[PDB]
Formats: structure tokens, C-alpha cells, sequence
């Protein structure tokens, strides 16, 4: 999972996420099975860092699918539990580098 | 265990860091005065023991 995190798989996440849940090429409910299929090892993962999303910015995705699929409220609250989560990462003091 | 085209180690990576920051903040939460400290630390880490 470290591995998959360098190999920055929240990135690759993201598009699988968008293809199937804002494209739609598939069925609502098969969809969601599928969502909730997803949300479960986001939320399992070790995270330490906000740096690692920073790399793939997937709350943004999270947030529009959240958004599109507002009627499924399981989703939105997996979604609001997987965000409360990692807003609580930082980084403590993290030294800046020269540019 | 991997080092680059052309160089011994990783040492040359220290060059990017902004030590004043670091030392502003270790002034802020531990009052302790180390700015000269951490050059004398990059430049030990560059190459170990120089003839001074």
C-alpha cells in the first residue's frame, strides 16, 4: 500500500472514480455497489500526510460525486467520514524549500 | 544504495533547503539560537571532517 501511495495511486483512483460515477456508462445501483466497493480500502489505507492527496487532489473528486449522487446518503456519509479523516493529516513542521 | 549521474550521495540535496525558516522556527518553540548550527551541519554533511 506504501508502494501504491509512491506509485500515487489516490491519482489513478480519481479517474476510475470519474469514468464510472460522472461519466455513465453503467447502472445507478451497480454504480453505487461499486462506490461502496471503492470508498472501503481509501478508508482501510495507512495515511500520514496530506501531501500524499495533495498529489491527486481526489477529495475533489469525492466531493463532486457526493455531490452528483446526493440522493444515496450511505455514499455521502462514507464520503464525509473518508474526509474528516483526512482532514485531521498534516505534516507538523515540514521545512520549506527553495524554488 | 542507488546515487545518481555524476554523484557520491545525496548530500548535494541540502543546498535547496531554507534554513532560515528553520531556524526562526526553532527560535519560536524551543528559544534556542541555532541558525550558525545548522550551517555548520550542512557543511559537516557535504563532506565529513574537512582540513580546516
Amino acid at each position: 500500500l506504501k508502494e501504491i501511495v509512491r506509485l500515487r495511486g489516490y491519482q489513478c483512483v480519481a479517474n476510475i472514480l470519474t469514468m464510472i460515477v460522472l461519466d455513465q456508462e453503467q447502472q445507478q445501483v451497480d454504480v453505487e455497489s461499486f462506490t461502496l466497493s471503492v470508498l472501503d480500502m481509501l478508508e482501510s489505507w495507512p495515511n500520514s500526510s496530506r501531501n500524499r492527496i495533495s498529489s491527486s487532489q481526489i477529495e475533489s473528486v469525492l466531493e463532486s460525486v457526493k455531490t452528483k449522487l446526493k440522493k444515496i446518503q450511505p455514499i455521502g456519509k462514507k464520503i464525509n467520514s473518508l474526509l474528516n479523516s483526512w482532514s485531521k493529516l498534516e505534516i507538523s513542521y515540514k521545512i520549506p524549500k527553495s524554488q | 544504495r542507488s546515487p545518481p549521474k555524476d554523484e557520491d550521495d545525496l548530500t548535494f540535496k541540502l543546498d535547496e533547503l531554507i534554513l532560515d525558516d528553520y531556524a526562526t522556527e526553532l527560535e519560536r518553540k524551543h528559544q534556542l539560537k541555532k541558525r550558525s548550527t545548522l550551517q555548520i551541519i550542512k557543511e559537516e554533511l557535504q563532506s565529513r571532517y574537512r582540513e580546516i
